[PDB]
């Protein structure tokens, strides 16, 4: 019912989870509920405190995703906000109870570029590659852009290659990132 | 195909290229901002030399091995004497590309971003001559008489050794498709001119093209090879890669070619562009692949700084029956050779030759994805009219292959398979260890007997037309060499510790043997007689009696009447038996 976006269906789902939490104010399923839905409603406010709400608890493995998907969506809100602190934190606490989380990994590297840590933003882009089985092209485009501007322009052609590879007809890629690295290749 | 190590070492940078002495004694590398001085038989680095200041881009060395050129980064050039001093320093508009010396007269070139500044030698001026485009890499006609630049635009132009331009092609799609590395074809007269010898300053600021024969090899980031004449006209079609070739190169021979590239290997190549094999393959992206002169070995520069030299070993393929010595040509051509009448026939594939057999009226030959059945169309015995009989377009794994009159028999690693021609398996049988040697014995057509030799020393005789294999014999080692007599009463066979032991196969009992042998025949009419080769001597032996040694290398593959056709390193050499001796 939320992730249909019609009003009706977010605010009966609000409801359910609200009915819930007041039954269980501990319930993380239904906290992430109010959180998401109070997002597709635009209280982003009242999503923000819910989300807090759970990031004090201690984890476990039955709520384990919900718990995983609630510090995203509060890691997000955070960027918002751009305290990327509280969000860094978010984030590497998710990886500390799971260590595969591609979107962990993609937010972090976007705070890395942000930050003109662009051997940093490839590191965590690296493992999005990787993790996506080479099928997020957009972090092959990033990937490919942080080695140019990285000095390593034989590594950002590989990626250029790579992502035309993993997508034919993939935009942008090939006139920027690859004939600016070819055209610096030998200056 | 086959290459080995014979040394490496890894630089503290990039390597960007390559040079050799003409004689192959020292090899010269621009490595990031110094050259390195190299020996080729052990990788010792002698001397960085030092006199730039930024990145050497290039290297390259004049025929006559008094001097070299070196370009930068810093815009300089400096010409070094062989002494290893900079004698004539030179200062171009920007930094350099590609530098080339002259096959015949020593003149320079020296390319940059808009300008290639020609010279001939200890004159007081350069002919700093203007470009439409950025001048990746340079190379002269065979002859001397053009110098053919590639531009990052995706064009060739031809330039006399004046300087004026004569000729253009563009690759379609322009600057989508950079030429970064070109080379003319050694393969004319000229190769051996400067064969026969025996022996800091600063310098200041064409008709009937469609008869000059000389053939360009052109390497484009479109990811395609193709093959080009003076005149501009493209040989053929382009052979298409899957990778971003770099320093498309080839031997002093002018036959076989060397491809590098982000393949991130050392690839090689016929002449008309057909794959070949692997040279090794690397860590890191392909600058550089330049071939030794005089000689088979290869050496390999990466974006890492590993140079990496290497020994192609290049190993021999053929087969004899009685009478006919198949063997391969260039790598995609097997020769047969009529040994009585001394004809030959040349059979040209379109890929790599793999195994030949051959037995009375067939051929066969195995290539990387199909094998070929070849028939004499005629039952005279003088006949060379090959034809092709049949075609099997599937793919083996084999270590040995022989042929039958209806069937090609395959040795997969411990198993021997009976395929028709049509490539439908008849039948099959499965050893007690790994087959080393196998020989087809003749036998009516269909019933055919194999003589089969085993790791464990077990020797066996299996019929084609039987799912049962019989042992003859079992040895105390390896068989590595095994013949039958021309009665086929008696056996030889080479033990795998270099010598030759003979047996009696109707009662399964040793003769004689002999303490140096690596390969053996019987006469095929004089029974009673043999031949070996070992230790650098051919080996003679008759009927128990003292064996005839004289000084050979190369191996017997067969011997008849009064000739033993003993192979030399690369053609058969037919020896002569003196029959007056075992008289």
């Amino acid at each position: 019912l939320m992730a249909t976006k019609q009003k009706s269906n977010v605010e009966q789902a609000l409801n359910t989870f609200t009915e819930i939490a007041a039954s269980e104010k501990e319930h993380i399923p239904a906290l992430l509920g109010m959180a998401t839905a109070y997002m597709i409603l635009k209280q982003t406010p009242r999503a923000r405190n819910q989300l807090k709400r759970i990031a004090k608890m201690n984890w476990n493995a039955i709520d384990a995703e919900e718990f995983e998907k609630s510090w995203l969506l509060l890691a997000d809100i955070y960027i918002q906000s751009a305290k990327y602190d509280m969000a860094e934190d978010l984030l590497k606490r998710c990886l500390r109870h799971n260590r595969s989380c591609c979107k962990a990994y993609e937010y972090m590297g976007y705070i890395m570029e942000k930050e003109q840590a662009y051997t940093d933003a490839a590191l965590n882009y690296e493992m999005a590659w990787k993790y996506s089985n080479r099928t997020n092209p957009a972090v092959g485009y990033k990937l490919a852009f942080n080695y140019l501007k990285a000095k390593r322009y034989v590594d950002s052609i590989d990626i250029c290659h790579q992502v035309l590879e993993a997508h034919p007809t993939y935009p942008k890629i090939r006139k920027d990132i690859l004939d600016k690295a070819r055209a610096s290749l030998r200056p | 195909m086959r290459a080995v190590l014979t040394w490496r070492d890894k630089a503290e940078h990039c390597i960007n290229d390559i040079a050799f002495k003409p004689d192959g004694t020292q090899l010269i590398l621009a490595a990031g901002s110094r050259l390195l001085v190299y020996d080729t038989s052990d990788g010792t680095l002698l001397q960085p030399l030092k006199g730039h200041k930024d990145t050497v881009y290039c290297v390259a060395y004049a025929k006559d091995g008094k001097r070299f050129a070196s370009g930068s980064a810093d815009k300089s050039v400096i010409i070094w004497t062989s002494k290893l001093e900079g004698i004539l320093k030179y200062t171009h508009n920007d930094a350099i590309q590609c530098v080339s010396y002259n096959p015949i007269t020593h003149q320079l070139a020296s390319c940059s971003s808009s300008d290639f500044g020609l010279w001939s030698p200890e004159q007081k001026s350069v002919s700093k001559h203007k470009s439409s485009s950025k001048i990746i890499c340079c190379s002269w006609t065979n002859d001397g008489q053009y110098l053919a630049l590639g531009m990052f635009n995706g064009i060739i132009s031809i330039r006399n050794k004046n300087g004026e331009e004569k000729v253009k092609i563009e690759r379609p799609g322009g600057s989508l498709s950079p030429i970064w590395s070109i080379c003319w074809n050694p393969s004319s007269r000229w190769e051996s001119f400067w064969m026969n010898r025996e022996n800091x300053x600063x310098x200041x600021x064409d008709d009937n093209l469609e008869e000059r024969n000389d053939i360009l090899a052109v390497a484009d980031w479109g990811q395609k090879v193709s093959f080009y004449q003076l005149s501009g006209k493209q040989i053929g079609k382009d052979r298409a890669l899957n990778f971003d070739p770099c320093c498309i190169s080839y031997f002093t021979k002018g036959e076989y070619i060397l491809l590098g590239g982000s393949d991130k290997q050392v690839s090689l190549f016929t002449k008309d562009g057909v794959r070949l094999g692997t040279v090794g393959e690397q860590n890191s992206w392909v600058w550089t692949c330049q071939a030794k002169p005089d000689s088979n070995y290869v050496v390999v520069g990466c974006q890492d700084g590993t140079i990496s030299f290497y020994q192609l070993i290049f190993s021999t393929v053929h087969g004899l029956y009685k009478d006919r010595y198949a063997y391969r040509d260039s790598m995609t051509d097997v020769i047969v050779q009529h040994l009585i009448t001394e004809q030959k026939v040349r059979i040209k594939c379109k890929e790599l030759v793999k195994k030949i057999a051959i037995y009375r009226n067939r051929l066969a030959i195995q290539l990387p994805e199909k094998i070929l059945i070849y028939e004499l169309y005629s039952e005279d015995l003088s006949d060379m009219h090959y034809r092709v009989k049949e075609k099997i377009i599937k793919k083996f794994e084999c270590n040995l292959l022989v042929v039958c009159a209806n069937h090609i028999i395959l040795c997969q690693e411990k198993r021997l398979q009976c395929l028709s021609f049509s490539g439908v398996k008849e039948r099959e049988w499965q050893m007690e260890s790994l087959i080393r040697y196998i020989k087809v014995i003749g036998g009516p057509p269909g019933r055919e007997g194999l003589l089969v030799g085993l790791k464990n020393g077990q020797i066996l005789k299996i019929f084609v037309d039987n799912l049962f294999a019989i042992v003859l014999l079992k040895q105390a080692t390896a068989v590595r060499c095994l013949d039958m007599s021309a009665s086929r009463k008696k056996l030889a066979v080479v033990d795998e510790n270099d010598t030759c032991l003979v047996y009696d196969i109707d009662t399964k009992e040793l003769l004689f043997q002999e303490p140096n042998a690596n390969s053996v025949a019987w006469n095929t009419q004089c029974e009673d007689m043999l031949c070996f080769s070992g230790g650098g001597y051919l080996n003679i032996k008759a009927s128990t009696f003292p064996v005839h040694r004289q000084k050979l290398q190369g191996f017997v593959v067969g011997y008849n009447g009064s000739k033993i056709f003993c192979l030399h390193v690369f053609s058969i050499s037919a020896v002569e038996v003196p029959q007056s001796a075992p008289m």
